[PDB]
RNA sequence: AAUAAACA
């Protein structure tokens, strides 16, 4: 089970020094970009984060009820500036489109919610 | 004659006039492309139909097919040399001065469309001009063996050339094509030459339509007044090299009941057995 | 109008799904050691679990000869299809239309994922990066645009007073060229989008460029007669050499990954081969188009092979070392092909024609009969 | 919400 006998639970790796102070990530160039495939920065949750705009990592808001339906296929033209919620969690999707008004869906293995 | 014919067949209505008006352009398009003696008086009509029809439209349609009219208009002139000083009207005559002058100018013809006045890479366009070459020097001189051999070679290596480049259901076509222009030189012209059925028996070798083959030679055989002698060694000549030395020998034996066989069968028989089966005594009986 | 709103039945897809065939090559190479080690592909349809993907079958590459068809990608504007990649994760494929439109049609299963109003003209290049990370384009106005992998529009810049026909990229995210309609190769900055130098002197119109995997050697083709083939020199900016190739206008240009050969398309119904450390001799040139060869693409996975387009919608395949063609369409994508884009696997290619289409093509399944109306029309 | 369903 790799834990029992080459544990590294102990370790403070330097790939893990360098992913906390994020160990110089450059600010990314053009400022119309989506920040895409970052996680968040750190930074910014507890206190100022130092670079507005032109920042690598993700920052987060608030009032995000329902998640992103594009950004599900990788299409995310809106990145941090976007109204929608961009986790994995599958109670906050928007209802379906053709099961609240057209009646019944179409499709056996629709993700979209579907309310009475 | 089948322009003015559409022409005079008569339709009411305007389905049926566009039926008339779809006829006769197709045959308009096809006609602009063939090389021939009044090509040009055949776009000045096609000039004069589509500005007959409609004006306006009529700039466009000229213009969309003039640029592959002014290499069939080219090569029409290219066309008239070779063809100017042919007969195109001498009974067909086996070789006896002015004769041997006039394959010179066959040969010619032949060989300038094999050097492929219109230049592309699509060997049927380049081949079938070619046969209607070898077609028109048939009807000429149809008692030559050359103008019936060098005609199916060409096929032959039209054959292969087709077999490479992805053509492969059209490889069949003229591969079955070369044993027709074969096959008509043994049935309609030239039955007692010899040489001709041998192309065509070593041609199905070629093919490995074996069981074909000694069809084609006791085809031969049948004709009463030949040497077999000659045709014996090359029909015991294809059983050994085909279908082994009990085959070669099963023709041999058909070679010593024939009366009309000459001394040069039993030296060729004796040659096959020590020159291919190694053994001397077999040789020696 | 379409807008996903309103309402479709259920339907099964047709699909080319390379996971059968990748999975059975992870359990293959486990006990295979070469390809003289592989069981053989019985032609039969009932042999459709051997499949492996072209890494399966390094050795004979006629694999990936992709003549059975898949499915003709159409859009609802019908504009002619001229640039197409896939993305490189071989996920999906965005394709350049005459409008200015980039339609992201599906890969394993093709549906249709977005429509972009991309260009004000006419897309006319489109290539990705080594890495996944960005995806340049450009067009017949001008412009060049850098797009993510989610098709984000960045900062868009006039890269040329005329128009722009290729853009090809250096072993980074550094250095591109993009050639144009004005005559020169203007070699960019990535991310100052800011003019490095111009590559004067060529005569007329060139509209393709290559790059060199590793040594830094751009390769143009041109219109001009005079100056038909030019290599460059990125960092200085003078003439490294000049090669006399075609009788007439040079369309594509393309270089193998493994940094010796260069393969070039031309008006003039050729593709060949020039080794370029050797440019005095010519190695083979590719005899078989029956007009003009328009689009070149080199196989991913194999080296060697690679499909070229025709402008009477010829479609055909070659091999380094073999004279003739190995595939064959013919009338059979209809239309002017302008480029090609294997699948990042080497085992499902593309199309597109000067009509409105954008054809996809599998390879052949073991055992059917091409009695198809691409491959034998009887 | 910016094409989820873009169908033969
Ligand atoms: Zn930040
Ligand atoms: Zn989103
Ligand atoms: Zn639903």
């Amino acid at each position: 089970m790799q834990e029992i006998i080459a544990s590294v639970d102990h370790i403070k790796f330097d790939l893990e020094i360098a992913v906390e102070q994020q160990l110089g990530a450059q600010p990314l160039p053009f400022p119309g970009m989506d920040k895409s495939g970052a996680a968040v920065c750190e930074f910014f949750l507890k206190a100022a984060c130092g670079k507005g705009g032109m920042c690598p990592f993700r920052h987060i808001s608030g009032e995000k009820t329902v998640v992103c339906k594009h950004w599900l296929r990788g299409l995310c033209k809106k990145g941090d500036q976007c109204e929608f919620l961009h986790e994995y969690d599958m109670t906050k999707m928007p209802e379906c489109y053709f099961y609240s008004k057209f009646g019944e869906c179409s499709n056996k293995e629709c993700p979209f919610l579907h309310i009475d | 004659d089948y322009i003015n014919f559409l022409k005079g067949v008569e339709a009411v209505g305007s389905y049926a006039e566009n039926q008339r008006i779809t006829a006769v352009r197709r045959v308009y398009q096809r006609g602009c492309v063939n090389p021939m003696i009044n090509i040009e008086q055949l776009w000045r009509d096609y000039n004069k139909y589509e500005e007959g029809i409609n004006i306006h439209l009529a700039k466009k349609m000229i213009e969309d097919r003039s640029r592959d009219y002014m290499n069939a208009r080219r090569v029409a002139k290219e066309y008239e040399t070779v063809m100017k000083g042919l007969d195109r009207n001498a009974p067909s005559v086996p070789p006896q001065p002015q004769e041997a002058q006039q394959v010179d100018m066959w040969k010619k013809y032949i060989q300038w469309e094999k050097s492929n006045p219109l230049r592309t890479e699509d060997q049927t366009l380049i081949t079938k001009r070619v046969m209607f070459a070898y077609e028109q020097c048939l009807l000429v001189l149809g008692h030559h063996p050359d103008i019936w051999y060098e005609a199916a070679q060409y096929l032959e290596q039209s054959s292969k050339l087709l077999a490479e480049k992805g053509d492969m259901n059209n490889a069949k076509l003229f591969s079955d094509e070369a044993a027709n222009i074969y096959e008509r030189a043994i049935s309609t012209l030239l039955k007692k030459n010899m040489l001709l059925y041998f192309a065509y028996a070593d041609y199905e070798e070629s093919r490995m339509k074996y069981e074909k083959v000694h069809s084609i030679y006791n085809r031969l055989l049948a004709i009463e007044d030949i040497d077999p002698t000659l045709v014996y060694i090359q029909y015991m000549k294809f059983a050994r090299r085909a279908e082994g030395i009990k085959s070669g020998r099963m023709i041999f034996k058909k070679a010593r009941e024939d009366t009309r066989t000459r001394h040069h069968v039993y030296v060729t028989a004796a040659l096959m057995e020590y020159y291919c089966s190694k053994d001397k005594s077999v040789a020696f009986k | 109008t379409f807008d996903g709103k309103r309402m479709r039945k259920a339907v099964n897809r047709k699909t080319i799904d390379y996971n059968p065939s990748v999975i059975k090559y992870l359990e293959n190479r486990i006990w295979q050691r070469d390809q003289r080690d592989m069981r053989a592909i019985q032609p039969d349809a009932g042999y459709y679990n051997d499949l492996v993907p072209p890494i399966g079958m390094l050795n004979n590459p006629m694999n990936a000869v992709t003549t059975k068809f898949v499915r003709t990608s159409t859009n609802k504007v019908k504009c002619p299809v001229f640039v197409v990649r896939w993305t490189p994760e071989g996920r999906r494929l965005v394709t350049g239309a005459s409008s200015g439109e980039f339609t992201l049609w599906n890969g394993l299963t093709f549906n249709f994922e977005t429509i972009l109003q991309a260009h004000d003209s006419p897309v006319r290049a489109m290539t990705w990066s080594h890495n996944d990370m960005w995806m340049l384009t450009a067009d017949h106005g001008g412009y060049v645009k850098y797009w993510q992998s989610n098709m984000n529009n960045v900062k868009m810049f006039q890269a040329h007073k005329e128009a722009i026909r290729e853009a090809s990229f250096s072993p980074t995210d550094n250095k591109f060229a993009t050639c144009s309609d004005d005559g020169t190769v203007r070699i960019w900055d990535f991310l100052r989008c800011h003019e490095e130098r111009i590559l004067r002197g060529h005569g007329a119109d060139v509209k393709c460029v290559d790059w060199h995997p590793t040594k830094g050697l751009v390769v143009s083709g041109s219109k001009d007669s005079q100056q038909p083939i030019k290599f460059w020199d990125p960092k200085t900016g003078q003439s490294l050499a000049t090669l006399h190739a075609h009788k007439n206008t040079v369309m594509e240009v393309k270089l193998n990954l493994n940094g010796n050969w260069l393969l070039t398309a031309s008006r003039d119904h050729l593709c060949k081969l020039f080794d370029i450390r050797n440019l005095k001799e010519e190695l083979q040139v590719f005899r078989g188009h029956k007009k003009e060869a328009t689009a070149v693409a080199w196989h991913p996975v194999h080296e060697g092979l690679f499909a070229s387009g025709g402008s009477d919608g010829s479609l055909l395949f070659w091999h380094v070392g073999v004279e003739k063609e190995v595939g064959g369409m013919e009338m059979a994508h209809e239309g002017m092909i302008w480029s090609l884009a294997w699948h990042p696997l080497g085992h499902i290619l593309c199309s597109g024609s000067n009509d409105h289409t954008s054809k996809f093509w599998t390879r052949n399944r073991p055992g059917d009969k091409m009695r198809d109306r691409y491959n034998l029309n009887l």
